[PDB]
RNA sequence: GCUUGUGGCAGUCAAGCGGCGACAUUGCUCAUACCGAAGCAGAAUUCGGUAAGCGUCUACUGAUGAUGUUACCGCAAUAGUAAUUGAACUUAGUACGAGAGGAACAGUUCAUUCGGAUAAUUGGUUUUUGCGGCUGUCUGAUCA
């Protein structure tokens, strides 16, 4: 099931790229061949819409969301939130969000029932991305890494961490989450494991350079089968 | 310095004349080939860029785009060319009988002073069935191998306190010389609007004198590939409006154009800058051939186009949205 | 140093070489002078082209001394390979031979530029300047017959595989070409000449393959009956971590018989008893049991035509070398089917539909055609007062003037 | 293309949580020719750290400017300036040694480098 | 579209116009012309000017908040579009600049009250 | 009908020239582009040729001055001429290749320099000698 791909010649499929278990966006650009990556994995099981982020292809990390719906930054466009309603679902939510952070996908990390935020953010966002997304919300770094959406990527079969997240570190992330974690690197021992790949119960893509047993690691610790 | 311009001495006149023309098409419905124009200062426009495998494709962009003021231009007479070993000759000439006062001023330099003794014999040549109008007609379809209209601008509708027309040839293309020189036969006094001779998306390239400097300035240029975006009928409402913000504008910013009045007639938007200062006149043709690029072919959804005062920094594209804005009055 | 030599300039013949040299100064250096210009002039003049017709040499010289490697500093193992194929005198006389042609050019340039700039006359700058040159090409010249053997030499060991002797490998071993040639081909991805004739390789070959995630290089051996072909590998067997198969024939292959096999066998039992060794074979037994008195070794019955016994054979090699809430699945998702390469009837991706339309970079990918909306019924079409339920609270907004129309201070 | 406003030789304050004060720019990679090329955001330029981990002295790695600081005109229709100029420290092939970068990132150059915009938190 | 208001004179900045600051604390800053950035720098309170709507409306020249002005509100939360949503919201748009207006028929003549 | 690329001394032999003697002979002393060959598998590369492209009082120019009179529109004999380098998508991780690595054609998108224009906007730039403010000087003084 896990899937070998790349965006212009790119590892970082998470950069380009924001997917749940309901719906897959993809950003546009220069190349286009990206698109029918998930489109060949996916097809009609889950929607795939082109869209940017405020005019970047980073919208994989200008954006956070789940299977509920979508939390976007404060500098999207109505253009975009317009076009992105009419292209989802119903059940799908989508808000901007009033705060110094603008790197959604980097500075939050959220899944299908739980979230973890930046421990210095505001108060008031955190009601809101528990309210938009429906998934409780702790702040937490890990392993002392302040970007937890981009060295960490979660999922409700599993989660992943950057290499630095010893075993002890593991543990008792665990325990918030109650899923197994596993400590490594993507793509060839890309450090950001969250910005080099993207996750769901039923699927997983990374970049080229992903070897034999990182991907083998990412397919067992997410129990795609 | 660029040798292919020098020696920089002055232009030949203020008008700029087109040396060269689309080449040929023998199979198309005859039309004309070039237009005449005013330089209307300038303006910006914001539109969604379409171009595919671009690093802003559907993202906006902001780009200058010059605005020429294209009154309705009426056709004075033809003329008619034949191939010789020396080069193009031109065989013979006619007029309409009924040049405007603009044009009869064209021929004079002290109009007030001169008796205004224009074409009379000529007219008079009209008191019958156009048996001598016609015979130097025929010849030119019988000889003539390329056909060029003469053709003036309505500077009585421009903002211009000149009044004397300008006057200029137009080659014409098609193919049955005979219905060219026929196309022009119905159009003798009659008025040509540039929405018959562009289109919305056309490439053509403009010809006109760059602004002088008090030994620099004032020469002829001929710079290619501009873009048109826009041929709005300025005597009609709505012309400065978009398809997606539906709201009733106007192309002329609050306050006019900087040593330019008003548009009150059709105009082209054109991409980037022609060269001439204001009160400039240019002349329009397409392309000298059929360019074909990606960049051409695209087509532009224009969003919205500023329409502000440029006599400092404006805050309103039109005085009915100036009421959100008085002792001197109430 | 790495394992590949594919980088080393081609050695020039001496007669081509000369040439080059000759020629590249006079074309990039000025040839007109007279008898009448300046002495100092042409003392510069000269000594220019003569510089840089010195340096021209040194450049050749000193690019072959660097893309060849020293034969003794590479590997033990390399070290041999290279004796064996290029004699290590010769190849030391050849790079020797090189670095003194370059110091006799250096010796010529000193000799030379200092009288020549002392000369006092156009033909002894002349004449003194062919001098300098002269030399050289008798230098070159003499050095004709170490340079054919350079290039040979260059263009062979280039090519030589880039066998790694400290990864894991797995060495191939056995009466000559008894099966064992086509054995390497069906482990992995590679070619080898199957025509079973006595030594139908003559040299080594490397067939790469993964096991446990790790990588491993199947090699094989030229044929072992010394003979010099045959010495590449003894080399190979001693100084490589592997653990060496040998292979024989029972019944199908060959026909030979297993007792000059078993007795070939005990000769080279003292060199590799290191590297736990397996023997696989295509009183018969009494005969392979004497193979059989080294606990490290096993005699596996098998058939080298089928990947059944190939793997049996591998996967012990391969531990002998080691030794040393809910989740959410819409159910659309297992209703599809897993993408098929060539089925006519596919999911039609955007990566297809692209060239349908001219190409990929052609064409323009639409935002539309992925649309939900209660009915499209137009597809194509201050407005942040687009969202419904403010038209229902007008109704709030009708009689506000009714209180501010019929009162003074602003009527 | 966009206004310059770092010539070679300037010196600002380090964006990343690598610890460095302050950077040193002594050249621009892929320097171009005409007066030297200045740098300008998302550009990578030679630099060197003035002060911070001691090891550094006269030590030279490439560096990616993610603030500008002079007025430039954007396609996005806009012009802006940001409070500061500042850079991050990255290899050549875009490895971020910093985990983290604080304050403003430009649009161009987080798309430009997709690892750094995944490093960065106050993009925009 | 749909351009920001200057937050140090409530002008709305149309596309290409005007100037924009970053902060360590963003929090996009916009100036719709030159004055109110050099303003801005030498820090000129917007309580003070008499000359931006933010003095206007705090010091009484001009109503602070109207029934219709209340639906500024620069909603978040888009639902699936329709033609007849857009159209009808035309309607809303003539009708909130009517209203507006006739909001804007009345203050700028009842500050002349104790100068009948 | 000067110039460049191949040494001094000594010795054998000789195609020939009529006893002399060519060459062989022994001793020491380009980064760009297009073609042809190269164990050139790919990438990169050398070699040879082509373009010599491409790089580490008077010269000039402003101005004035019988071809019936003037004015408009034209042709062109002639002189000059310009564009240049790099980068991203896709074709690609396919062809090739045990492996490591890894192209090309076509179709698209950008950036540097050079040059002709533009001042829509950004700026060095103020005799808006336009507003508001200030210092001395006012007239006895609100008025300057
Ligand atoms: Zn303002």
């Amino acid at each position: 099931m896990a899937t070998r791909t790349q965006f212009e010649n790119s590892n970082e499929i998470g950069v380009f790229s924001k997917l749940t278990n309901t719906y897959c966006l993809v950003a546009v650009g220069g190349s286009e061949n990206f698109y029918s990556a998930f489109e060949a994995e996916l097809g009609d099981a889950i929607p795939i819409v082109h869209t940017t982020i405020a005019g970047t292809r980073i919208i994989g990390r200008m954006t956070a969301g789940n299977r509920r719906g979508l939390l976007v930054p404060t500098q999207t466009t109505d253009q975009e939130l317009q076009h992105l309603r009419n292209s989802l679902p119903d059940s799908v939510k989508i808000q901007r969000v009033e705060e110094r952070l603008s790197a959604l996908g980097n500075v939050i990390c959220c899944n299908d029932y739980v979230a973890l935020v930046h421990p210095d953010i505001d108060r008031e966002t955190e009601e809101l991305i528990s309210d938009v997304l429906g998934v409780e919300v702790f702040r937490q770094t890990i392993s002392g890494n302040i970007l937890v959406g981009s060295y960490c990527s979660l999922s409700n079969q599993g989660g992943l961490v950057h290499p630095q997240t010893s075993v002890q570190d593991q543990e008792e992330l665990s325990s918030l989450l109650q899923v197994p974690l596993v400590a490594g690197t993507v793509n060839r021992g890309s450090s950001v494991v969250g910005a080099g790949m993207v996750v769901n119960d039923y699927l997983a893509v990374t970049g080229l350079d992903t070897t034999a047993p990182e991907l083998s690691v990412i397919e067992s610790i997410f129990r795609l089968q | 310095g660029h040798l292919g311009f020098l020696p920089r001495k002055r232009a030949a006149s203020i008008r700029a004349r087109v040396k060269a023309f689309p080449k040929d098409d023998r199979s198309k419905p005859v039309a004309l080939t070039s237009f005449l124009g005013y330089k209307a200062g300038m303006t910006t426009i914001v539109r969604d860029l379409d171009r595919p495998g671009s690093k802003f494709h559907k993202r906006e962009v902001v780009e200058a785009v010059t605005v020429v003021d294209t009154p309705p231009v009426v056709v004075v007479g033809v003329v008619g060319y034949v191939e010789t070993p020396r080069g193009l000759r031109s065989l013979t000439t006619v007029w309409a009988e009924h040049l405007s006062d603009e044009v009869k001023r064209r021929f004079y330099k002290n109009w007030y002073k001169s008796k205004k003794k224009a074409f009379t014999k000529y007219s008079a040549k009209y008191a019958q069935d156009g048996a001598g109008i016609e015979r130097e007609l025929a010849r030119i379809k019988k000889y003539a191998s390329v056909v060029r209209v003469l053709v003036h601008t309505q500077i009585r509708k421009t903002p211009l306190a000149q009044k004397k027309a300008h006057l200029a040839e137009i080659q014409l293309n098609g193919g049955s010389i005979s219905e060219k020189v026929d196309w022009a036969r119905e159009h003798f006094e009659k008025t040509v609007a540039v929405d018959s001779v562009f289109e919305q998306n056309e490439m053509i390239d403009a010809i006109a004198v760059t602004k002088g400097h008090g030994q620099r300035g004032y020469h002829s240029r001929t710079s290619i590939n501009h873009k048109i975006y826009r041929v709005g009928k300025g005597d009609d409402e709505a012309n400065g409006a978009t398809s997606f913000d539906r709201t009733k504008k106007t192309i002329t910013p609050m306050g006019g154009f900087v040593h330019y009045g008003e548009i009150k007639n059709d105009f082209i938007m054109v991409k980037g800058c022609i060269p001439g200062n204001r009160k400039r006149i240019v002349t329009l043709r397409k392309s000298l051939y059929t360019n074909t690029s990606r960049k051409a072919l695209e087509e532009v959804s224009l969003k919205w186009i500023d329409t502000a005062s440029k006599f400092g920094k404006g805050r309103f594209q039109t005085p009915a949205e100036k009421h959100a804005f008085l002792k001197k009055d109430l | 140093m790495q394992l590949s030599w594919k980088d080393i300039p081609t050695v020039a013949p001496a007669n081509d070489l000369l040439d080059i040299v000759l020629n590249r100064t006079q074309r990039k250096t000025p040839t007109v002078i007279r008898p009448g210009f300046k002495i100092t002039r042409i003392r510069a003049f000269y000594m220019r082209k003569v510089k840089y017709t010195g340096e021209g040499f040194v450049e050749k010289f000193e690019d072959i001394l660097k893309g060849f490697p020293n034969i003794n500093d590479v590997h033990p193992f390399h070290r041999d390979l290279m004796d064996t194929l290029y004699e290590k005198n010769h190849y030391k006389i050849s790079l020797a031979a090189i670095s003194r042609a370059k110091s006799l050019v250096e010796q010529v340039a000193r000799d030379y530029v200092r009288l020549l700039k002392f000369g006092q006359s156009l033909f002894q700058c002349k004449q003194l300047k062919r001098a300098a040159l002269g030399r050289m090409a008798t230098i070159v010249k003499k050095l004709r017959d170490p340079l054919a053997y350079l290039e040979q030499v260059r263009q062979h060991i280039g090519r030589l595989p880039s066998i790694d002797p400290n990864t894991r490998t797995l060495l191939i071993c056995g009466y000559p070409n008894v099966g064992k040639s086509s054995f390497l081909r069906c482990i992995t991805k590679s070619d080898v000449d199957v025509q079973p004739y006595a030594f139908t390789t003559k040299s080594l070959y490397v067939g790469h393959f993964d096991y446990k995630y790790l990588r491993f290089q199947a090699i094989d051996t030229p044929g072992i009956l010394m003979n010099n072909i045959e010495m590449q590998s003894i080399y190979a067997i001693a100084h490589l971590r592997s653990c060496v198969l040998y292979f024989m024939d029972l019944s199908e292959q060959c026909g030979f018989t297993i007792e000059a096999q078993v007795k070939l066998f005990h000769s080279i039992k003292p060199l590799f008893a290191n590297k736990s060794v397996m023997v696989v074979i295509n009183e018969r037994a009494q005969l392979l049991e004497s193979v059989k008195e080294v606990p490290g070794v096993e005699i596996m019955t098998s058939s080298c035509q089928l990947e059944e016994n190939v793997m049996e054979v591998r996967n012990k090699a391969c531990e002998k070398l080691l030794a040393s809430r809910t989740p959410f699945i819409p159910e659309s998702v297992k209703n599809l089917k897993k993408y098929d390469p060539e089925d006519p009837n596919r999911r039609k991706l955007a990566r297809d539909i692209e060239a349908e339309n001219g190409g990929a970079g052609v064409f323009n990918v639409n935002l539309k055609d992925k649309y939900l909306l209660e009915d499209d019924e137009w597809k194509n079409d201050v407005y942040d007062f687009l969202d419904p339920e403010i038209a229902a609270k007008l109704q709030a907004l009708e009689e506000e003037e009714e209180k501010l129309e019929n009162e003074g201070f602003y009527n | 293309r966009i206004s310059l406003g770092l010539p070679v030789g300037a010196i600002m304050n380090c964006a990343d949580n690598s610890g460095a004060r302050n950077l040193y720019i002594i050249a621009v990679k892929g320097s171009g020719s005409r007066r030297l090329p200045a740098a300008s955001l998302g550009d990578m330029v030679m630099a060197t750290v003035k002060k911070g981990k001691p090891e550094l002295r006269k030590k030279v790695m490439p560096a990616i400017v993610v603030r500008q600081a002079k007025s430039w005109r954007r396609r996005d229709g806009v012009f802006l300036y940001f409070e500061d100029n500042a850079g991050v420290i990255a290899n050549p092939k875009g490895e971020m040694k910093g985990s983290a970068i604080t304050g403003p990132v430009g649009k161009e150059c987080a798309d430009l480098w997709p690892r750094v915009a995944s490093n960065s938190g106050v993009v925009v | 579209m749909r351009i920001y208001q200057c937050h140090f004179c409530s002008s709305p900045c149309y596309p290409g116009h005007g100037i924009m600051f970053v902060r360590n604390d963003a929090k996009e800053f916009r100036f719709c012309r030159s004055k109110c950035h050099k303003a801005f720098k030498q820090r000129r309170n917007p309580r003070k000017l008499k000359w931006t709507k933010a003095f206007r409306k705090a010091a009484g020249k001009e109503l602070a908040v109207d029934s219709t002005l209340t639906f500024a509100q620069r909603r978040n939360v888009p639902v699936r579009y329709n033609r007849e949503l857009v159209a009808t919201t035309l309607k809303a748009m003539a009708r909130i600049e009517e209203i507006r207006q006739k909001r804007e028929r009345a203050f700028y003549k009842n500050r002349m009250r104790g100068n009948k």
